[PDB]
């Protein structure tokens, strides 16, 4: 029979026994499903980016195409165009209509405007008031109202069978939602943080991840991998010594594109640090990315060749002169 | 060259990141 | 099982609820050590409703003497270790606490912590303190 | 030895090493795996000591190598006992997985067996799975 | 994976990210001390017995190169002999990569000299240069 016919009867089998539990996990999943979906301002976030990250890559990989007459190659005014119909607000489309499809421009004010206007949303993202009430995502308040109000038979912390255990006797189960969300933004994205505390006293983060990727079923299969192999370790001599460990978190799959991340609340990325840095020091963030696609635009317009199999010494003096400036 | 300095180069050891390079 | 009983409900709608629990530590301070097997056998079976409300009253105290109060009663509730085995989670959260507080305290603590070190499997005891297995270690 | 053993798990694990060499060094010799994948099913009911995690491992490798009359899904019949379900846990992506390329009943029954006694261990994968199937099958 | 052939494929200028502002974070001392040794003696640790990481590592390079040739809609055939025979290439390529680094030299060279090449590898300006704009070498 077909693979969903057999997972039907499996899961009819398990709704047959534990009635209340099902009812309980159900209900859990569907609020946290529907009450944590991204709104506009970090989707239109999210797809700009995207859209400038795939045009620097393009100029990277053909150069030349930097230059002030190259009229928008690779059909990407089709994309351009479909964001603005049907994936932006009706706020905000007639002034990326007229900044972006009306000109038809060529690269250079393309990457301009993209790069004007990750700034400005970026720059409203980081402004918002953190944390907020946990009652604001409801109509009546299913999420901190329920829940040793709500729940029939005592649900538990999700992710605790990924472990390498030998019984669960001694599992924690939720007791309560903290009534504060904060609100975190990340280079591409940004999410929302959700925190549970256990029946003996502990906090848990978790970051619900609405946009999750294309390729999530192959990283979890990788962290399961490293998991396993982190046992060999913890009873090896000369790693154990050393306290040697793979860091890999719990990630557990509510709906195909839903999805829970063990958070740490303390986390920077090197992005992030580079930033700082520039922003303290009073420098531009993208000067030597533009830096670099000048010279390699205006190097290549030229001869190429001339230098003994690949290694350009214009590259290296590039990369040495960027390390200088 | 320049003796008891952490600085120096051998084939046996890091380049170190505060020496132009090897 | 009148006097534990009727202390315990009272509390809840008194003027002063901390007079219901000084009487309730002077009446654990006279019945302590043995000699009592009847007075153990009457109250045994509400052992884990006194446990399970002198834990969230010491959760909920603004005032480093009210928790002193509750964590003396929880240290030194009148049972036989046997019957104590279980329910020993309850007794940790107190545990801790009591290692940071006066020499009356601590002292109890260490002589509760080393009774249950001797009397007990590692296989049995180590996930009873892993919750708080940090911070015993580090009082 | 392994007539000789009462119930000893380390023989069978030998056995069946030994004939999952034999089957790998020659890749037509069917009824080797068939016994090697017994032996496997019998050192893992006796071991129920974290070390029948490998066994599963390699269980799961060999009944992807099956022809089309099933003969190394075979070895099961063969062998009657208890599974221990709680050491498959950690395979149900596998199983999720594997249960729609040819070898769908065995890994069903597993997977009926699980979801009538640890149902929390696998009611959000079941979900997502189920829902990808509607997306993709019957789209 | 490489889009044309079912095989495992870097394809850059250096073995791993080593740039010069984590080798300044973590300095020289620490780089000669620490860094340099844990990698080898992971590998050591993982690679005692050389019949275990091929065993862990078969269920994951089956799920891998079934999903590349799923992608690829040019299956056709389910044939288990390709299927066996390219998951066990692809173990031994991870295999032989783990064992290069756990390898001691003949003469009397540094117990770690592998490690140091590859840092040196990593670390040269010269193919430093040719990596990506946006993966940044500097920096």
């Amino acid at each position: 029979k077909p693979p969903w016919e057999l997972t039907e009867e499996i899961m009819s089998v398990l709704k047959t026994a534990f009635p209340l539990l099902a009812l309980s996990m159900e209900t859990m999943v569907d609020q946290i499903q529907k009450h944590f979906k991204c709104p506009p301002d970090e989707d239109a976030y999210r797809l700009i980016v995207a859209l400038l990250n795939d045009g620097l890559s393009y100029v990277s990989r053909m150069p030349a195409s930097y230059a002030k007459d190259v009229k928008l190659p690779a059909a990407t005014e089709n994309n351009i165009t479909r964001f603005a119909e049907t994936i932006l607000p009706n706020h905000i489309r007639p002034t990326f209509e007229a900044d972006f499809v009306k000109v038809k421009p060529t690269m250079y004010e393309y990457i301009h405007n993209l790069r004007k206007w990750r700034d400005k949303f970026e720059e409203k993202l980081d402004r918002r008031a953190s944390p907020a009430p946990l009652e604001s995502f409801a109509h009546y308040s299913p999420h901190l109202s329920e829940f040793r109000y709500q729940k029939f038979d005592d649900v538990e912390i999700p992710g605790q069978y990924l472990q390498h255990k030998d019984k669960n006797q001694d599992f924690i189960r939720i007791d309560r939602f903290l009534p504060n969300v904060d609100l975190v933004r990340t280079i591409g994205a940004s999410h929302r943080r959700l925190r549970i505390r256990g029946h003996d006293g502990s906090v848990h983060a978790f970051a619900v991840q609405h946009p999750a990727a294309r390729h999530c079923r192959r990283e979890e299969r990788v962290l399961q991998l490293f998991r396993q192999l982190n046992q060999t370790l913890a009873n090896k001599k000369e790693s154990r010594r050393r306290d040697l460990q793979f860091t890999l978190p719990l990630m557990v799959p509510l709906a195909p594109h839903i999805r829970i991340v063990q958070e740490d609340t303390s986390y920077i990325t090197l992005q992030s640090v580079y930033e700082d840095h520039c922003r303290r020091h009073g420098m531009n963030k993208d000067e030597p990315i533009l830096f670099t696609m000048e010279k390699l635009r205006g190097l290549m317009d030229a001869k190429a060749l001339q230098k003994p199999e690949q290694a350009v010494t214009a590259k290296l003096e590039v990369y040495r002169a960027i390390q200088e400036k | 060259t320049v003796p008891f300095s952490i600085h120096n180069h051998n084939p046996y050891i890091t380049p170190s990141p505060y020496v132009p390079y090897p | 099982v009148d006097i534990v009983t009727k202390s315990i409900e009272l509390s809840t709608k008194a003027e002063e609820p901390m007079n219901y629990f000084l009487l309730l530590r002077s009446l654990f301070r006279s019945i302590g050590g043995g000699k009592f097997e009847h007075l153990y056998k009457q109250i045994l079976p509400l052992l884990e409703m006194l446990l399970d409300v002198l834990n969230n009253l010491l959760m909920a105290a603004r005032k480093p003497a009210e928790r002193d109060l509750y964590v003396e009663l929880c240290l030194t509730v009148p049972a036989r270790l046997s019957n104590l085995l279980p329910h020993l989670s309850f007794l940790m959260r107190p545990l801790v606490v009591a290692l940071r507080a006066g020499t009356e305290l601590v002292g109890q603590g260490l002589r509760t912590l080393e009774l249950c070190v001797d009397n007990l499997t590692a296989d049995y005891l180590d996930p009873i303190m892993a919750p708080v297995i940090d911070e015993l270690m580090t009082a | 030895a392994l007539y000789f053993d009462i119930t000893a798990a380390k023989a069978w694990a030998e056995w069946g090493y030994f004939n999952d060499r034999k089957f790998k060094e020659n890749p037509s010799d069917l009824p080797s795996a068939k016994q090697a994948l017994t032996s496997y099913l019998q050192a893992a009911s006796s071991y129920k000591n974290h070390k029948s995690r490998k066994l599963i491992a390699r269980i799961l490798w060999l009944l992807s190598l099956d022809d089309a009359n099933g003969t190394i899904a075979a070895g099961f019949d063969d062998f009657k006992g208890e599974i221990y379900v709680w050491w498959w846990i950690i395979f149900i992506p596998q199983l999720l997985v594997g249960l729609g390329y040819k070898e769908a009943p065995r890994v069903q029954a597993i997977l009926l067996k699980i979801a009538k006694t640890y149902p929390q261990a696998l009611y959000f994968l079941l979900r997502t799975n189920r829902e990808d199937m509607l997306t993709i099958k019957k789209n | 994976m490489a889009p044309s052939r079912p095989l495992f494929q870097n394809t850059e200028p250096v073995p791993f990210r080593l740039t010069p502002n984590l080798q300044t974070l973590m300095g020289p001392l620490a780089t000669e001390g620490i860094f340099a040794a844990s990698v080898m003696a992971i590998a050591r640790c993982l690679t005692e017995p050389e019949q275990h990481l091929e065993h862990a590592l078969t269920l994951f390079v089956r799920d891998e190169m079934m999903f590349w040739f799923t992608n690829s809609h040019r299956t056709m055939s389910l044939t288990e002999n390709q299927l066996r025979e390219t998951v066990q290439a692809n173990c031994d390529m991870i295999v032989k990569k783990a064992l290069a680094l756990a390898q001691t030299p003949q003469g009397n060279l540094p117990a770690h000299q592998t490690v140091t090449d590859l840092i040196a590898k990593a670390t040269n300006p010269m193919n430093l240069a040719l990596c990506d704009a946006l993966w940044m070498p500097y920096l």
